[PDB]
């Protein structure tokens, strides 16, 4: 075990990316969230996983529990607005049948599911059918309105031809289907923020049982943590079983050493705006949902 | 009163002539504009042939707006048939229009700036030179006519005389990647356009707050009403245009009667009033007779038993009450259309459905009665009608947006230093092809 | 000597503002004799919040608007007694239902009551809160800070409850009916709640309250006019006197 | 060019400032007059939510003009639903309309008249003093306003969010005496509105024959062209308003495009001019960052690609092409509509049935369709759009009147001094809380 202050407790760190071409085609990254969500059901570790699914608007996700390798690679890519993952977490386990739920999301998204497993609140089962959790890196998240004043306005191009959008080196990236790349500044969209993700104070989803994100690593590859016992034998068993290309992180650049310094600036600055909440009004403040 | 002559005009589209009786200060009295291009007569040669082979034969009246002559053609012959096309054809269509409205106004920037004043500065533009800012704006004006030449080419067929429009819808629907690819270049066009407008209304407004500019060396006087006349305005629509299978047409057939020049015209005069120096090679000689009601090749036609404007003014006025009038005014009007040009393509292409049928499953073949259908034309309202009848056209007649401008544009002129009476007559973005057909 | 009144516009509809002017003639007699209007962005060109004897203050805080959160803090510095005006100044109201995602401020997510943010003296409750009430909040401010101690005394006693609602708490609803009358062992059946809710929310069945939650727009309105939420007998019993009191105030 | 900025703006609804760039002169060359009130997103926190609570939400949009709001948003889920209202619920929504026109256009003489003068002197009105002949004017606006109020409560069951309106019609009709009683005070009002439009347009001519104005101090020159823009104008009734169940609807939801402040705002500016003076306060400080397009809190509205203006203007001009333009030409196009307030009420009473029905027998659940309503609030067109499905709404829109004017305003700074910037955006009686929604 490390038991880092900033990257949460883990096992090991490693670069990764799947051996599985078709699933690098639309693969945001290494196609890790993919990868381990459809070995996991081929191996029965899972029998359903919660996925940010296509929705009914463009780049919109759609939280779904996906039961077959199609379904799951129906996820492939960032949305990066709010995908409600956890509403679909109790009913996997009631109409859905599941023994042994997958769950896919980021850092919030990976609390909620051990909060539930620790302090079910009209949960039900669901603390024991909770299988297998792998989590997102996430700095941040948007409403789907900020994200369509994002792609529309400032990088001028419709989102009925995105093909890929990436948050990375200070700008958010637009690429469209026919070839084009745009770009806006990260500063430009600050305004634009999920208010609730000011307070956050995880960057590479601690909670998870494997842990999976961008920064670290070279393009087509992912920064990997293996966090629990869980994660670690499916983590293990799919490597050997040829799923992963690996490389030790700290022979990768920028690596680790990027890494630790971006989650302390996200839990610096939420940290204090955390604590400027005690002292928000004039003789009161706001609620510390941490306290 | 003194007669002179400037033939031919110049920046604007094919070939006519202002004929102009002026006061002893050189400020036209009354003045003719009038066609001098030579009738090719397709509304006559259309007697006879297919209901197909009419509209690209009207297209080939104009190649500035052959949209809007190869869709208000195949909208009349639609109408006299009583045939319903798709909504993926007609959504195509729209989008078809809106391209050609961003590419023509774009083209009118081009022959218009020459007049017009770097703002704040006694230099004039020089689009031609390689200096700035004359060559930054020819650059977005050549982008925004690339994209908008592409759109067209993509959803008709062709840029110039598009191919796709048929009787009963189009030929071809688009492929998504086709789809995409138009809402990409709309997207660009969009920023460029606004751009543009804002430098247009610049331009513009600087041309309203002088008092002169210069003509051939000489300094000529800005009256502040340039440009009035009291004939009142005439629309179909913002955008596209309207048709006698609507439930509620937006135009009227009782109201509108055509005449010759005859009605309208001055009859003989005698030019005895030369200026050799007029840019660049001089005005009519000394001596030449002219005749406008027998010289002029277009016929008149009339709403309300007078000529109207057409155009962006007019389509502003109809429909927002736009309440400014003559040349800046009508300069104005046209740059304010280029936004609703991207935002309409973008809002058809998000309902375009490619998988979408673009063929009525029915053409009827007319019994001779008449239908009529008008096409906002970059330059005004384009109405043509037509009775077809076991496939062919029996009767046709097209009433052309510069066809109309033309007798009103000449009342206009009243007022004006002869020698600006041309920027006049630019304001209307004539197309003298388009008039005389 | 005339007490300093602002009107102090959070995030309202400017109604509790209408509502204080539908006083007619009785608003202007106020500012004639009583009241200095020292502040007023809909009514008077005073830019920045002044001091303040009493700030009317309607309109609930956006957390995520920078100047809203300064302005409701200025005017607690720069106001002796602070009223929350209206329900959503009290209650926070129709922006309790606020959850952001609307252009050009998608981030725009979260509202509190001013209470949340600054102590409050003084709710005037109701969406919209009517005319009389804010008249009678007024005079008797003015009588608490103006006149003989017999006054003084009056003026005290009759704010009390609406201190009391201050202290209470910042939430509103149909609900507050259930919470703190009917489960209380309170109810007696009077429908005064059903006269006073503004979307028809309530009816009575078998003489006790029944809530349409989902039209309740959570204003607060009807534990307020309900008579055994506060029922203060020193004050209400003396109506007459007290209504003579308020008239003569008035008068011309 | 400088950049001075008034923060806030006052004397109108709301929360609103004006970033403003001006030439040497302190001549307005491109102004934004944008929102920074709070969106309070009642559009998006409708979604899910039932139809009836919807419209009783909306309405705490704006305490001036909630019957606006209330009335659109009913008619929108009723023109979804297919729901046709009886006659006489309509009648009472017609009074309730009419009255409330009233009160808001006599509170709007109250924030218009601090910055005019009594006629032919150099005093400007103070309305707080207690002098004439300003005690006169407020105590007849007073009594304009509370049987304004009266009537609106009566038919409306509140002046204030009226809880009358319910899907399908109204909770209640009004006894013989309430119909009586209304009558009887319509007849008051229709006096007393009567004395106070002459009054005001005596206030506003004399406007016009001014050359200047005092701002802090400072003798202001007014434009002749104060407040003209080239946007035209936009209205769906002189009245009362239009829906998509009508059968010749008169408002086209195809010609209409909402986009974000970005397409027609300034970016990033920095203040460099301050004036500490402007009453009372100052303007904002030097070296303040501002940037209209980030901090402006509205969407744009257009109609044909363009901001457009709305109001009583926009309705005279729409609807008895009413030709004049700018602020004060807006300031007497509103004190005009007063007395079709009071003939309408006096008329809609005549024909009200006091025992007729007024809520429709069936009120069908929806399906998902589309339905619009527009309403003629007081400072123009209103117009809620919705899809109602089992009796929840799962789609809303709202394009407010203000929202729709603050880029139109915005144009029309040009020209002014920034000093009587102000006097342009109160000539369009903004509400801001509206805009914004
Ligand atoms: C708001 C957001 C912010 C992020 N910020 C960072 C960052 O700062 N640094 C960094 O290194 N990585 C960040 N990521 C993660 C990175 O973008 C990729 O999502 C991650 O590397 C997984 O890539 P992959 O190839 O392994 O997954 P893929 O094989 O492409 O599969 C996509 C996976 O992502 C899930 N997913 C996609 N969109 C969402 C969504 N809105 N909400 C919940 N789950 C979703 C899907 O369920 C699926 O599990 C962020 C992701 C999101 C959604
Ligand atoms: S920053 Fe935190 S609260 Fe916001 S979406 Fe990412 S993991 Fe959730
Ligand atoms: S309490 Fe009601 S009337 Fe007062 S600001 Fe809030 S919505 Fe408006
Ligand atoms: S107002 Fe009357 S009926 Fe309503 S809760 Fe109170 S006591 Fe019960
Ligand atoms: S039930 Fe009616 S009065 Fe009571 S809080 Fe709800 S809306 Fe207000
Ligand atoms: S807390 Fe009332 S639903
Ligand atoms: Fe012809
Ligand atoms: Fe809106």
């Amino acid at each position: 075990m490390i038991e880092d202050p900033y990257l949460g407790k883990y096992v090991t760190c490693v670069s990764a990316r799947s051996t599985d071409k078709e699933i690098l085609k639309k693969a945001q990254d290494g196609g890790i969230a993919t990868a381990l969500m459809v070995y996991a059901l081929e191996e029965g570790f899972i029998d359903g996983t919660i996925v940010a699914g296509e929705g009914d608007k463009p780049w919109q996700p759609k939280p779904v529990v996906a039961m077959t390798r199609e379904d799951i690679l129906k996820a492939r890519g960032t949305r990066y607005n709010i995908s409600p993952q956890i509403s679909w977490l109790k009913e996997a386990t009631r109409s859905f049948g599941l023994d042994k739920v997958g769950v896919t999301g980021v850092c919030c998204q990976m609390q909620a599911v051990r909060k539930a497993q620790l302090y079910p609140i009209n949960m039900r089962d669901v603390p024991g059918k909770v299988a297998f959790t792998v989590g997102l890196f996430c700095m941040e998240n948007f409403s789907y309105k900020s994200l369509q004043s994002i792609v529309e306005d400032h990088a001028n191009q419709s989102l009925g031809s995105v093909k890929k959008m990436e948050i990375t080196k200070g700008k958010f990236w637009v690429y469209t289907e026919r070839g084009n790349v745009a770009t806006v500044p990260l500063k430009a969209t600050h305004k634009y923020e999920q208010p609730g993700c000011h307070v956050c104070l995880d960057y590479v989803s601690n909670l998870a049982d494997i842990s999976t994100g961008s920064v670290g690593s070279p393009d087509g590859w992912s920064t990997v943590f293996i966090r629990t016992k869980v994660g670690n034998e499916i983590w293990s068993k799919a490597v050997a079983d040829g799923m992963f290309e690996t490389k030790p992180i700290e022979e990768v650049k920028p690596g680790l050493d990027l890494l630790r310094k971006l989650a302390k600036q996200k839990i610096d600055k939420n940290q204090k705006t955390v604590e400027e909440r005690k002292t928000f009004g004039i003789n009161k403040g706001l609620r510390n949902p941490y306290a | 009163t003194k007669v002179v002559e400037i033939s031919p005009t110049t920046r604007l589209e094919g070939h006519s002539k202002l004929t102009l009786k002026v006061n002893d200060q050189g400020i036209v009295e009354r003045g003719d504009w009038l066609s001098i291009t030579p009738v090719r007569g397709i509304e006559k040669l259309a007697i006879g042939k297919t209901m197909e082979q009419v509209p690209k034969i009207a297209s080939r009246v104009c190649g500035i707006c052959p949209i809007a002559h190869t869709l208000a053609s195949t909208e009349a012959m639609e109408a006299s048939i009583g045939c319903e096309i798709p909504t993926d054809a007609k959504l195509l269509r729209i989008i078809l229009h809106a391209a050609n409205r961003i590419h023509s106004h774009a083209l009118h920037n081009i022959l218009i700036l020459p007049d017009f004043y770097i703002p704040g500065t006694e230099k004039k533009f020089n689009l031609f030179a390689n200096e700035q800012p004359a060559r930054s704006v020819m650059a977005r004006i050549v982008r925004i006519r690339e994209i908008a030449q592409t759109i067209a080419a993509i959803a008709g067929g062709e840029a110039i005389h598009p191919s796709n429009p048929r009787i009963g819808g189009m030929y071809h629907n688009v492929s998504p990647r086709a789809k995409q690819k138009m809402a990409d270049l709309a997207k660009e066009c969009l920023v460029l356009v606004h751009e543009q407008m804002e430098f247009m209304l610049d331009v513009i407004r600087n041309m309203q707050n002088r008092e002169f500019v210069e003509v051939g060396g000489k300094q000529i006087p800005l009256p502040k009403k340039l440009g009035y006349h009291n004939q009142g305005v005439m629309a179909t629509a913002p955008m596209y245009g309207s048709s006698s299978l609507d439930d509620n047409p937006t135009w009227d057939f009782t109201r509108w009667k055509e005449t010759r020049p005859w009605d309208w015209y001055m009859g003989e005069v005698t030019i005895d009033l030369e200026d050799p120096s007029y840019p660049i090679g001089g005005t009519t000689k000394v001596g030449t007779k002219a005749n406008p009601q027998m010289e002029s090749c277009t016929g008149v036609p009339t709403y309300d038993g007078q000529p109207v404007e057409v155009g962006p003014r007019a389509r502003l006025a109809t429909f927002k009450n736009f309440d400014e009038k003559g040349t800046f005014a009508q300069h104005i009007a046209r740059q304010m259309e280029y936004p609703d040009c991207c935002y309409t393509i973008l809002n058809c292409l998000d309902n375009l459905n490619t998988s979408g049928k673009v063929l009525a499953d029915h053409i009827p073949q007319g019994d001779g009665s008449m239908g009529w259908a008008a096409n906002e034309a970059p330059r005004g309202s384009n109405i043509h009608l037509a009775r077809v009848k076991d496939g062919k056209v029996r009767w046709y007649d097209m009433l052309v947006p510069t066809t109309w401008n033309f007798p009103t544009c000449s009342r206009a002129l009243t007022g004006a230093p002869w020698q600006i009476a041309e920027m006049v007559v630019r304001a209307y973005d004539p197309c003298v092809s388009c008039a005389t057909h | 000597n005339k007490i300093k009144i602002g009107h102090v516009h959070m995030s309202g509809c400017t109604g509790c503002l209408v509502s204080l002017a539908d006083n007619n003639l009785g608003l202007i007699k106020i500012l004639d004799d009583y009241a200095d209007l020292v502040y007023c962005l809909t009514l008077a060109d005073v830019r920045h919040i002044p001091e303040m004897d009493v700030a009317l203050v309607e309109g609930s805080v956006c957390l995520q608007d920078h100047e809203s959160v300064e302005d409701i803090k200025e005017t607690r510095k720069k106001s002796k007694i602070v009223v929350a005006l209206g329900s959503c100044a009290c209650y926070g109201n129709i922006t309790r239902f606020s959850r952001g995602g609307q252009h050009n401020q998608p981030q725009h997510e979260s509202y509190l009551p001013i209470g949340d943010l600054i102590d409050v003296d003084v709710y005037i409750p109701g969406c919209p809160p009517s005319p009389e009430l804010i008249r009678n909040v007024a005079v008797m401010a003015y009588l608490l800070l103006e006149g003989n101690e017999e006054q003084k005394e009056l003026a005290g006693k009759y704010l009390k409850p609406l201190m009391d609602l201050a202290k209470r708490g910042t939430s509103g609803c149909f609900c507050d009916l259930m919470y703190d009358v009917i489960n209380q062992g309170l109810c007696m059946g009077c429908g005064t709640c059903a006269a006073s809710c503004p979307v028809h929310a309530i009816t009575l069945e078998f003489g006790k309250p029944q809530g349409e939650r989902d039209l309740c727009i959570k204003c607060g309105s009807c534990y307020g006019a309900c008579p055994r939420s506060f029922f203060n007998l020193d004050v209400i019993s003396e109506f007459e006197n007290i209504s003579e009191i308020i008239a003569k105030a008035l008068k011309d």
